[PDB]
């Protein structure tokens, strides 16, 4: 909605508005420069879970950090607090469960305190009282401290009154114990967020440095330090020259695998593309294309894609 | 934007029934959730009974059991069936909507509807 | 370098009606309270009206059912709504705020308004 | 120095003077953050206008959405008013005249505030009591909300005490009345800003898309393999590499238009850098380098050349 | 935890709390946007000294703008004092020397503010009483301004107790003196806060070009009827797609360099690569893994990795 | 910075001419906009008037048509011209420029130059 | 986290000696310095001396050419040797120790033991 930022004068009685305004507009400022490099400025950082409980059908989050399409970033380590415990009871007829966290939408007409007063919707944020340090001295005061009213729910559920993010899919092992899917990639903010994404992405570089290297050793010397391309050499070189090109951009952003799938997405989609142009067996509509929410849909097809066509490069 | 126009309300006996009526119009595709409120002379504003846009019902326990909310969502009309009927249902009702537009909640009420309770 | 302006002040009818505005300078106020003293010219300062700290304002006995005093966030004013004036009434008003910085707090007093009925 | 970070301590009086610097400092913050991945962090994000008023020599934004070269965003669908209605009645005599966004310098020495009061330059902000709503709980206060007096002025005028971003260009009709220019290109922040280049680059990935499967068809093959490699097969090969390691990189960054075009300039250069390398007609000084202040000096002669390299 | 975001009250006592939280909170915001983007946002915008004076064992900073990893800018030129006077008196026995920015750690029990009272540990913040202009009317006030307490350290010194940063590294001349060594590059924010670097991307790039139009002549030179038929004109049209896609690219980096490190090695590693095809010298792996820290084990070998690919053909 | 110095300031008979000047020296590519205030005795500064550095002039209702605003680009220096010399003009009249640097904005004041106007 | 154990206090004469001990456990390997403070009656709390992991020591004016600061990293356990005492060094003394973790610092305290300098 609309943000008043407040103008500061000298007889003025300080009102909470102008503190909420301020601050809503700096949320806002900070999304926009996010919004100037990204698509997507939203997503995951961290969803870890305690996984002792799942046999009595409970699951406990340990720490999230995550960002909501408006902006908020919510993050148990330093600002907020945990959800409450998922109770499973209600799914025991299901195979699967997806996870999101949940943050009630903020109303623009007020009543973002959850009071305990009866309400036809979820209320965003709770207050807590909390001993705060004051950082100049060395006293304390009881503060009322702003907690986002966060809670784990599925996503079969009508969500519509809360923001939502995917944060785990549940499957049931061969027991019928629930347990952790590790196909699962929630939106991401960061590639850290998916640990198993990761440990594919590490699979694909080492292929790719395997594939390279070997393809590197095939290629005639024209003299003691410079390499022959003739026409025979027109997908050995290209190979080469996709490869070579690639591998060093993939190899940092894997390295510190900290910042946005975008950036990823896009060096993955280039060297695709660039494989795409020796083989047969697929389209060039191939390159799955980037949907934010879903990054199933995108890495490990995209990655599959990648180390078959890896493989069949030889020719 | 989300109009809306109640109808329905009136002068009933103890023990009696009515049915109130919210036309909504305008952005329709945005409402999360309606709710049926009531104002009783000299008290505050109080939720009487809510529907999701996809039909899960809630009631304040004051109301429990005799009053039923429903909604047509082919005709856009929020309805309130309210069955044996006390004095202290005596009130103003209005209609809201609670509308969703780019990750953001409004509140939309209308104008309120006059229910009398005679005794 | 916080002051206190009192302002409405002076020459009135009796029966008649005036009202006193309060405003604060030199700083923004976060939480405080607002009490108006009279001052006439043979007895001592009497508090004429406090507000109450999450509750009703306190008027003295004499004025109470004659004077209401209000806060306004908008105009930044804590006002004082003088209605059937009456020649006792008549003194020399001042407003007194008790401004909160943190957790210590100071009570600052105006130069006060002359008033006559 | 022009900012002043306030220390905040336990009995200390409250001075609008602390949260003026506070706020400062965050728009220079976030500002320095944009600066890390952008050379040009501002420009225009939304600047739509009514033509209705046109014949009568008069123009009215509709929705401006504009960052300035000091950090300050300006946004009137959510914090600042629409600027009053540009008089065209002094370009009678023009052609041609260039519309600007206008936000008056803030000045240090103080005086920011339109309060009515006389003074030899334009003040940067006005007060408006606006009821705004309290988020906790349910009540409403008039509040003095910061709204930055803007005006949409004219790029042939004075403007050293604003700081200015192109927002529409006016041509004269075959009649001789005013109309938006639809080759106008302002500073960019977003491509979306640009509707007539968005056309423009959509274009370009359809023409690209074209062009790239009628070659990947033209691959010769025996059985399911490559056939042997001709002497044509060195061009054919050299060109298929540059259109299918560009298109998902393109199609990604069309699809979902909301970003800074120097990574849009960054993709088409590389591009056409590719496709200039079996060219003789042109230099690789051929690609035009990267204006954010004139980006019709870059995207129209770019997309020029990116679309007679995919024909040629 | 860490930071506690205020609940605006009506009703309720304000707190110095309830704004370093907020305060605390939009620099941990500020920091998490820098982050979807970047590895490393942290580094040097600049470090400026005067080199006059440093004949007498003394360093002194003219122009700082640092940001510390913890989301901590500082900005001498608009927010910040310069440090007290670097002393060299206590190295006189050494012949290289580290200097780095320091910034006191920010101790979430409290006692940041450096009060003149004694302290196991340096204090992050001092207070500095400034008439600060009101902005809106024309009233000044003396306001308690926070200034961030740097010093210039050196990293051979236990420097535990603050967050620091390479600022600049002295070596001694042919005659003993102290001086600035042009090699040294701080972890970068902007790549125009190395100055040798600049001038090192600068020959690169004029190099490319360079080698670029003698590339241009030679497909040239062997006559060029829009119909290449040559073996060896087949290396040079794809050495020629490797200069030409990256050659536009370099360019509008190097034009505006105010930028982070890590767009540009991506690019200058992305070049690196594809040069690579063509060389029997060099390993799989010869391209420098990025360190953020050390851009003196990135860049330079990279540089001279890409000029002698480039000398190559 | 920007100094300015006023001169041409004194004692005239009503209905009578002055001409004061202000020389300005410093970082004058930065100027904007110069103007002339004044502060009579018990009274606030009030602008007389004012001129862009591309010399668009503006006046105070109280002196426009007696008083010309003038600016002489190569001598770097300011003119007031006052015609019709009233009680009322008496004042100090102070020198002002307004100066940009790396979008922000600057005042500069002169010392001031005494003006009376009697018999 | 670090936790500390305060020993050795007691009452001691005028020109007496006394040692005080502290036994650090937790994560000690994030301790940046240790330091001894004390809070004598009616008087805020103040800096007695002060030791970086390094071995730097540092002292409070009132107290240096009288006490010995030394750390046991062997051992884990923080020193203090007051010599010279006077009837001003009747005090709570506690222990101190400032930790870092991801570019953040902290305080951790001991309960505190009581010293007491009597005179004639």
């Amino acid at each position: 909605m609309k943000i008043y930022r407040p103008l500061w004068e000298d007889g003025a009685f300080l009102m909470p508005q102008q503190f909420q305004q301020q601050a809503a507009w700096d949320v806002h400022l900070a999304d926009s420069v996010a919004r100037m490099g990204l698509a997507h400025p939203w997503g995951v950082v961290a969803a870890e879970f305690d996984d002792s409980l799942l046999p009595l059908s409970r699951l406990n989050a340990t720490r999230l950090i995550v960002r909501f399409p408006d902006g908020t970033l919510i993050d148990t380590e330093r600002a907020d607090n945990l959800p409450p415990v998922c109770d499973l009871s209600t799914v025991s007829d299901r195979s699967l469960v997806d996870i999101v966290l949940a943050l009630p939408l903020l109303n623009a007409n007020g009543g973002n305190l959850d009071n305990g007063s009866e309400s036809e919707r979820p209320r965003r944020w709770k207050s807590e009282r909390v001993n705060v340090q004051e950082l100049a001295g060395h006293e304390q005061s009881e503060v009322a401290v702003l907690r986002h009213n966060l809670t784990l729910r599925m996503a079969h559920q009508e969500n519509a009154a809360w923001l939502t993010c995917p944060v785990t899919r549940l499957v049931r092992d061969a027991q019928g114990q629930w347990c952790r899917d590790p196909r699962f990639i929630p939106p991401l903010l960061t590639l850290s967020a998916s640990p198993s994404l990761m440990t594919e992405l590490l699979e694909l570089l080492h292929h790719l440095q395997a594939r390279r290297q070997r393809l590197m050793s095939m290629r005639r010397e024209n003299n003691a330090r410079l390499a022959d391309f003739a026409v025979a050499d027109v997908s050995l070189f290209w190979l080469l020259n996709a490869l070579n090109s690639a591998e060093p951009v993939l190899k940092e952003l894997l390295d510190m695998p900290y910042r946005h799938p975008e950036l990823l997405y896009r060096e993955l989609a280039r060297l695709a593309g660039s494989l795409l142009t020796f083989s047969l067996e697929h389209n060039v509509d191939a390159v799955p294309a980037y949907h934010h929410e879903t990054p199933e849909n995108v890495f490990p097809p995209l990655l599959s894609l990648l180390n078959r066509l890896l493989e069949a490069s030889l020719p | 934007q989300v109009q809306l126009v109640e109808s329905g309300g009136g002068l009933v006996q103890a023990g009696g029934t009515l049915k109130l009526s919210c036309a909504a119009s305008g952005s329709i595709s945005g409402i999360v959730v309606m709710a049926w409120y009531r104002q009783a002379p000299g008290k505050q504003r109080e939720l009487v009974a809510s529907i999701t846009s996809g039909g899960t019902t809630n009631y304040a326990d004051s109301v429990k059991g005799r009053f039923t909310i429903s909604k047509d969502n082919a005709e856009n009309t929020l309805y309130l069936r309210m069955n044996s009927l006390k004095p202290e249902d005596t009130a103003v009702y209005y209609c809201k909507a609670f509308f969703r537009r780019d990750y953001v909640g409004y509140d939309y009420w209308g104008q309120g509807t006059q229910v009398t309770v005679s005794s | 370098q916080v002051q206190l302006v009192e302002s409405g002040g002076g020459l009135v009818q009796p029966g008649g009606s005036l009202r006193l505005s309060c405003a604060a300078s030199g700083i923004m106020l976060g939480y405080f309270t607002m009490a108006w003293y009279r001052q006439a010219p043979g007895k001592q300062r009497e508090l004429v009206a406090t507000e109450i700290s999450g509750g009703s304002a306190n008027y003295a006995d004499a004025v109470k059912g004659r004077f209401t005093i209000s806060r306004d966030n908008a105009r930044s004013t804590v006002y004082l709504q003088m209605n059937s004036l009456k020649p006792e009434d008549t003194a020399v008003y001042y407003c007194d705020a008790r401004i909160w910085r943190g957790t210590v707090y100071d009570n600052i007093s105006g130069p006060g308004t002359q008033v006559t009925v």
